[PDB]
RNA sequence: UCGUUGUUUUUUUCUG
């Protein structure tokens, strides 16, 4: 109801795919090219184009509308941008998995150390599981040390023996063991090499180790082009008022950019073969830090601050992560946190709400013919005045403030539209306590608006929730809609838990005074 | 099938006591006057004397109040432990059903044997849990339902329905209705979410708490501890 | 709404206010889709009512999803990631 | 807005260059596949049909309709202005007259007849039933897809269409 | 209304005799914080005295 | 295909307490938004006592379908489930 | 030429309409809703098959907004040109970059440089009109013509006919 | 500029101690100019929305720089009530 | 656990989620596959044909 | 003249 119309159909997601993006489909999605490191035009405004800040990838202030999908803070998701590198570099996640891959495979044919022949392998291919079958095709692969070039009719192969790789950090070391003994002449596994040699790999090679050819096609494994999240992923923080500083992720993208830039000028000049190496290193290594900050054996990257970086997947991981943090638990609206204080002249189901919170929170009424006048004395209470509204909402979603409404008297309600009535009697709002050890530890109740500022209970729900009147809180989340309601209503009220399933026993009971008065 | 918060704890008759005192308890005797059921309790007390098809109908019940002894005995409670949790009350709905009708005095029944011995059969083959002809389908209700069919079966025995009980024939009737209606309330609900509610509740007694018990065991438990302390 | 609690909810099986009370109380979005890479780089101008994907060079094959605001974000680091999520309204098994 | 009866059909890979609709080359698209499959999913083949027995159809559904409009109680615009809409009724009346003026068989026997003589690629044969070309030469000259079949019996069929030509 | 954000007294009601200023005054009914408590009350326009030049004056601002 | 014809529907003939709740909210949500009433009201203003009291007549226009954990599905209208 | 299809459409019914007959309604909102409207995967939707006995099944209900989804499939007939093939024309008006001719529910547009020599544009005949050897061109004239190009904008393709190969121009 | 109100700011930026304040209440009016008329933002210091209470002194100085140094402190009573704590 | 391990093997593999699950519905801010949301509701007609005349929809 | 926005980052001592 509150988005704006769209004519795209609306529908709900059964499916998600997974893989990697290729670097075609990268520059097709990418509006602009991003290559100058500075991002802010002349400190004059209007940053600079071409730039980090480009309007066209979505604009992140209010008066601003996006230069690509025109609209504003309300709808723009932000819109990629790519970034082209001179030099291919390991992607930091997949370097083990490239190893094994580079294992498996022939360094100059390009195919599998071995064919069909094998019955080993020949069973293994069989496998539907990609990545149980991949872990097969390795163990019998990494065995052979020699890329035979006759049929173990020749194979195609290379001859050349398979090297032993080690990885090293961020590097990886090849160790051939050349025809009887000879010098072992290892060498840097350079990525543009092992990407030409990806490239050649055929789709029946490809399917049998895993892979896919649409999706998972492992040269995408080795970045060549590295796309630009837009602002919003990556917001300016305001330290005070006008100053905003830099998000460590433009902090690192305009490095990023600034080195690769680096290595575009070393080849037109003198290019010594040892500034390219560390030039290019370290160019490998911002990328790494800018994808992930927390590589074992090696330095952090820091700011000047000294503080380390936020890399990507140092924000998804841990509590504070997303998974854990915005997308399993998220801080809700129409909610409350009080004191609680014993009642026993409440009904078992019931609840005391402090006045003010009820004036505060709001549940949302559809106006019809069985509740126009009543709503309708509601709306002329005022929102200061309880019971009482806020809001008015119109079939289209136009809402009125009755703050600033001085001509409420003026207003008639319409069928079909919706009115935020206070808190009042007899509505059912969720209860809970943190911590929600066990399902009793969180029902729904029966509101009683009552003065003071104290949530009440009635002494004998405590049980359930393991509460105590020295200065406990419990939270309150109230529905917003007619469903919520019901099921609030007919699953977690306090009457229908009164037998745990735990220990099919009843869980509430008579307790102190009460008990004490009783015997 | 049975959700968590629909059962109690009852004790199954016919597990303890004696052969003598089963025998005593359960059998029923028509040639032996003496062990024969006592004829001012039941309005045709000489109607029954010296038959033989209500012998046979008896010694069938009493065979399968046997051979229900013998199976649960031997193979579903070793121990001998006759308490366990199983839905439906019966001791309260007999007594519902005692003072609803007024089933005091020692008025003698109306009741006739096969109309008992019939409807409790009946029961036994009512007590749905899987809805479905399919051989397996049958097979597995029968498996389901074969402890609450033996407690049934212990409970509602013609002695002790004509003796102890004393129902009429309204009485027996209502009770039979009640029960089913109880069993078909007292099972799991699809959609029922009932692995959160396994954890919760396993884990929520931990929270309060030679060999090594307490949380320490159970750690060891949960992750499969090779070598354990 | 700490995990906690959102476990005890789905224990009660209160589905839809489990739903509305992560995305309509808290932070929920409308987003584009192109129904052919899966992807949401939809260009969408709702006062020009005109869409397409540049990739696909598709403007009919479009869909729109309503999914909390961090989960799109999450997307984003995704593809910012090297890595595309597809998302897609139906089963092809 | 407008659905459709094929599912799936995610990126693919490897592309082909049968996708720009082509009658002479018979690249169809994926909408009108060779053997498609309906909402129920029961095997139902391609239909195409000629000009005279699609005007046939549509004026005897939209009598039909307007019989049903009106409870008990026949030309292009009259059968026209059953649609409702100043675009759909633009649309409808314009479609049938193009029917009507390019109906090369107007009448229910006429329409039988050639029907019956024609009732392989659904799409040749209806084209065929649908193209009238005077001798097999102009038939294909005009229609570049049966120039070669080893089976042509068309000289026959082009007679029997010309019999069957009203006079005008 | 260009009369908010002036003090102004209460001459009928439960708080007769207390001062205040207005803080809202949407219409036809003010609502004007209590200097001895922490608390704001509503109350028409009719049961206000208005701080002026000249001592208190009824609502004839 | 995936639907059962009405002659074997073999799934339990009452009313799981799931459903319970999403007939009465989808039916108080329907009421409350001006749709017909099929039933009699005396003095009931709530929308969801009215859902009940519809419910309790055996009166609700709807049909409540099955998903087995294969993927095929069965009916069920709420005027034929044996409601506790 | 035509195609017979399956056609199906996704209706959205508000609970005020909740009614015995909403079958009917909802056929009649689609029989209004669906003609005119053209796409470049199916085009021009000009008539409607079994406009009385169209199969709704049952719908359903959307939550969280209450409203009917119904999925109404049926069966239509609609048109749309592919290049490569011929059929004839009748032209409607002349204009100097090339004659339109409309053909049915579309219009044809014929380029300067795929036109007949021979034939030259007379706006002193009356009738204006094209005049040849043998051959005369005027609205309602049978005119054959190959279309080639079809650029379909969404809306309403754009079609071009040209008259400049072997057994084109008028019979 | 706050949604709450300036009025009790006296001429000079400050409030004067003796007088009334209240949630969503300006005490102090600072304005930053503009980085380039109309060039001047609110740099306020409006008082809690949640507390009360009574100006009671206002210190002003300078700080080590030199630039005026001021303080505001607010006082008010707080009356034992329902929910309150004590112990022992 | 190890989110991001777990999401690296997935895009290598291309995994593939049905979205069956509860903790997917959730993210997605989808009625989950539990409780109220095991099932679906229809709207019928063969019942709703019984209205008397004048409830017919406009 | 509706409209009308207010930081992050850590560390700390606390509450149940
Ligand atoms: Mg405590
Ligand atoms: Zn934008
Ligand atoms: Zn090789
Ligand atoms: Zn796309």
């Amino acid at each position: 109801s509150q988005f704006p119309y769209s004519s795209a159909p609306l529908r709900s997601v059964k499916e998600v795919q997974f893989g990697l993006l290729s670097p075609e489909e990268i520059r097709a999605i990418s509006v602009v090219k991003i290559e100058y490191p500075e991002i802010m035009d002349e400190s004059r405004q209007r940053p600079r184009e071409g730039g980090l800040n480009d309007p066209k990838l979505g604009s992140i202030d209010r008066n601003f509308k996006c230069q690509t999908c025109g609209e504003g803070m309300a709808e723009c998701p932000g819109h990629f941008g790519h970034m082209e590198l001179a030099k291919p570099v390991f992607h930091i996640g997949f370097i083990p998995k490239i190893k094994k891959v580079c294992e498996c495979i022939c360094m100059n044919c390009g195919k599998l150390l071995l064919d069909e022949t094998n019955p080993t392998m020949a069973q293994a291919i069989r496998i539907r599981d990609p990545k149980k079958r991949f872990n097969a095709v390795w163990q019998l692969c990494k065995t052979k040390m020699v890329c035979e070039a006759d049929a173990p009719v020749s194979r195609g192969g290379c001859g050349n023996t398979q090297p032993v790789v080690r990885k090293d950090g961020m590097k990886l070391w090849g160790t051939w063991k050349k025809s009887r003994d000879a010098q072992p002449e290892r060498k840097l596994l350079t990525p543009g090499e092992i990407l030409n040699v990806f490239k050649h790999i055929s789709p029946e090679d490809c399917f049998r180790l895993g892979f896919n050819e649409d999706y998972a096609r492992p040269e995408w494994m080795i970045i060549t082009v590295l796309p630009v999240p837009p602002p919003q992923v990556r917001p300016s923080i305001a330290m005070d008022e006008t100053t905003q500083g830099q998000d460590d992720l433009t902090h690192k993208l305009s490095d990023i950019l600034k080195a690769n830039i680096n290595v575009q000028k070393l080849e037109m000049d003198g290019s010594p073969q040892h500034i390219i190496n560390e030039v290019e290193q370290l160019l490998q290594f911002h990328v790494a830090t800018y994808m992930d900050n927390d590589i074992a054996g090696q330095p952090q990257a820091l700011q000047k601050s000294g503080r380390p970086v936020k890399a990507i997947r140092a924000r998804l991981k841990g509590k504070e992560g997303r998974l854990r943090g915005n997308l399993m638990g998220k801080r809700v609206d129409f909610s409350a946190r009080t004191v609680i204080s014993g009642d026993p002249n409440l009904e078992l189901d019931q609840v005391g709400v402090p006045i003010s919170i009820a004036k505060t929170l709001s549940y949302p009424e559809t106006v019809t013919q069985y509740n126009i006048h009543r709503l309708t004395e509601y709306v002329r209470n005022g929102p200061n005045e309880h019971p009482g509204a806020k809001y008015v909402i119109r079939d289209n979603g136009d809402r009125i403030d009755l703050r600033y409404h001085k001509r409420a008297g003026d207003i008639v309600l319409q069928y079909g539209w919706k009115v935020e009535r206070h808190l009042m009697d007899d509505d059912p709002v969720l209860f809970n306590r943190q911590p929600s050890l066990h399902k009793m530890s969180m029902m729904a109740h029966r509101v009683k608006v009552m003065p003071y500022s104290t949530f009440r209970l009635n002494l004998s729900v405590t049980s359930p929730y393991n509460a105590d009147f020295d200065g406990d809180e419990m939270n309150l989340h109230v529905p917003q809609s007619e469903e919520t309601r019901a099921e609030l209503s007919q699953l977690c009220a306090v009457p229908l838990q009164i037998v745990s399933p735990q220990s099919n026993k009843p869980v509430m009971g008579i307790v102190q005074d009460t008990l004490c008065g009783v015997r | 099938g049975l959700d968590g918060t629909q059962v109690e704890r009852q004790t199954i008759d016919t597990i303890p006591g004696s052969d003598k005192a089963f025998h005593k308890r359960y059998y029923v005797d028509l040639m032996d006057e003496k062990n024969s059921i006592k004829p001012d309790v039941i309005e045709y007390a000489a109607d029954i004397l010296g038959d033989v098809e209500l012998q046979k109908e008896l010694n069938s019940e009493y065979e399968q109040l046997v051979s229900d002894r013998k199976f649960l005995r031997e193979i579903v409670f070793v121990n001998g432990d006759h308490n366990w949790p199983l839905p439906v009350n019966l001791r309260r709905i007999i007594q519902n059903a005692q003072q609803i009708f007024h089933l005091d005095r020692a008025k003698a029944s109306d009741l006739t044997i096969p109309e008992i011995i019939h409807g409790v059969r009946d029961l036994c083959k009512k007590l749905f849990v899987l809805r479905g002809e399919n051989e397996l389908i049958k097979e597995a209700q029968q498996n389901a339902t074969s402890l609450f069919q033996c407690l049934v079966r212990a409970r509602l025995a013609t002695r002790r329905i004509l003796e102890e009980f004393r129902l009429n024939r309204d009485a027996f009737e209502w009770v039979l209705g009640t029960i089913e209606a109880q069993f078909q309330r007292s099972l799991v609900h699809p959609g029922e979410m009932v692995g959160v509610i396994a954890a919760q509740s396993i884990g929520e007694p931990a929270t309060q708490m030679n060999v090594t018990l307490g949380v320490p065991r159970l750690k060891e438990i949960l992750n499969v501890a090779k070598n354990i302390k | 709404f700490g995990e906690m609690e959102r476990d005890c909810m789905i224990a009660h099986g209160a589905a839809g206010f489990l739903k509305e009370r992560l995305m309509e109380a808290s932070d929920a979005f409308r987003v584009h889709v192109c129904g052919i890479c899966g992807l949401m780089s939809v260009i969408a101008n709702l006062k020009k009512n005109q869409f397409e994907c540049r990739s696909c060079k598709n403007k009919t094959n479009i869909y729109q999803l309503h999914i909390p605001y961090a989960a799109k974000l999450l997307f984003q680091e995704l593809m910012a990631m090297n890595i595309a999520p597809r998302l897609y309204t139906e089963r092809s098994g | 807005v407008s659905t459709s009866t094929v599912g799936a059909r995610r990126r693919r890979a490897k592309q082909q260059v049968d996708d720009e609709e082509n009658a002479t080359l018979l690249r169809l698209g994926p909408e009108f596949a060779l053997k498609q499959y309906d909402h129920d999913g029961n095997e139902h083949d391609l239909i195409a049909l000629s000009l005279s027995e699609s005007r046939l159809l549509i004026r005897e559904a939209l009598k039909a309709r307007s019989r049903a409009r009106n409870g008990g109680v026949i030309d292009d615009d009259e059968l026209a202005k059953v649609t409702s809409g100043a675009v759909a009724n633009g649309v409808v009346k314009k479609t049938l007259d193009y029917l009507n003026t390019f109906a090369r068989f107007k009448d229910e026997e006429t329409c039988t007849a050639v029907d019956q003589l024609l009732h392989l690629h659904p799409f040749e044969i209806a084209q065929l039933s649908s193209l009238g070309c005077e001798d097999v030469d102009e038939a294909i000259t005009l229609i570049p897809s049966l120039a070669a079949k080893k089976e042509v019996n068309l000289q026959r069929i082009l007679d029997e269409l010309n019999r069957l030509e009203d006079p005008y | 209304d260009p009369t908010l954000n002036k003090t102004v007294k209460i001459r009928q009601g439960g708080y007769k005799g207390k001062i205040g200023i207005v803080k809202e005054a949407n219409g036809d009914r003010f609502r004007v914080e209590l200097h001895n408590p922490n608390k704001t009350i509503p109350i028409p326009c009719s049961f206000l005295l208005i701080e002026s030049t000249h001592g208190w004056v009824p609502y004839e601002d | 295909e995936l639907a059962i014809l009405k002659e074997e529907r073999t799934t339990t003939p009452y009313l799981t307490k799931y459903e319970r709740a999403r007939i009465l909210g989808t039916r108080a949500l329907q009421i409350s938004m001006n749709a017909p009433v099929l039933v009699d009201i005396e003095g009931e203003t709530d929308p969801l006592q009215i859902a009940m009291k519809e419910l309790s007549q055996r009166k609700i226009p709807l049909v409540i379908r099955r998903y087995l954990p294969d993927g095929s599905y069965e009916d069920w209208g709420c005027d034929e489930l044996i409601v506790d | 030429m035509f195609f017979l299809k399956d056609l199906s459409l996704i209706l959205t019914l508000h609970p005020s309409y909740f009614g015995p007959q909403m079958n009917q309604y909802l056929r009649e909102k689609l029989l209004t809703d669906v003609e005119g409207t053209c796409t470049g995967q199916f085009g021009y939707i000009v008539t409607v098959l079994d406009g009385m006995n169209i199969d709704v099944g049952k719908g359903r209900i959307i939550p969280g907004s209450g409203s009917a989804e119904f999925e109404v499939k049926y069966r239509a007939v609609v048109w749309k040109p592919f290049k490569g093939e011929v059929v004839d024309a009748i032209v409607s008006n002349v204009s100097p970059i090339g004659f339109f001719a409309d053909v049915g529910p579309l219009n044809v547009f014929v380029s300067t440089r795929l036109i007949p020599d021979n034939l030259v544009y007379n706006p002193s005949n009356s009738p204006p009109a094209y005049m040849s050897n043998d051959e005369l061109i005027t609205k309602g004239s049978k005119v054959r013509l190959k279309v080639v190009g079809t650029r379909t904008d969404v809306n309403e393709i754009y079609a071009i006919g040209s008259i400049k190969e072997d057994f084109l121009g008028a019979i | 500029l706050k949604h709450g109100t300036y009025e009790k700011l006296d001429e000079d930026g400050l409030i004067a101690p003796g007088v009334r304040v209240s949630g969503d209440d300006i005490i102090i009016g600072k304005t930053t100019p503009i980085p380039p008329y109309h060039t001047k933002r609110d740099a306020s210091t409006p008082l809690r929305s949640t507390e009360n209470g009574i100006v009671d002194q206002v210190l002003l100085t300078t700080n080590q720089e030199g630039l005026k140094f001021v303080k505001v402190r607010m006082r008010t009573t707080k009356v034992p009530q329902i929910g309150d704590k004590f112990a022992s | 656990e190890e989110t991001v391990e777990i999401l690296f093997e997935a895009g290598a593999a291309a995994e593939l989620d049905d979205c069956r699950g509860v903790s997917e519905n959730v993210m997605l801010g989808q009625l989950a596959p539990m409780g109220t949301g095991a099932f679906d509701v229809m709207i019928d007609e063969k019942l709703l044909t019984s209205l008397p005349a004048d409830y017919a929809p406009t």
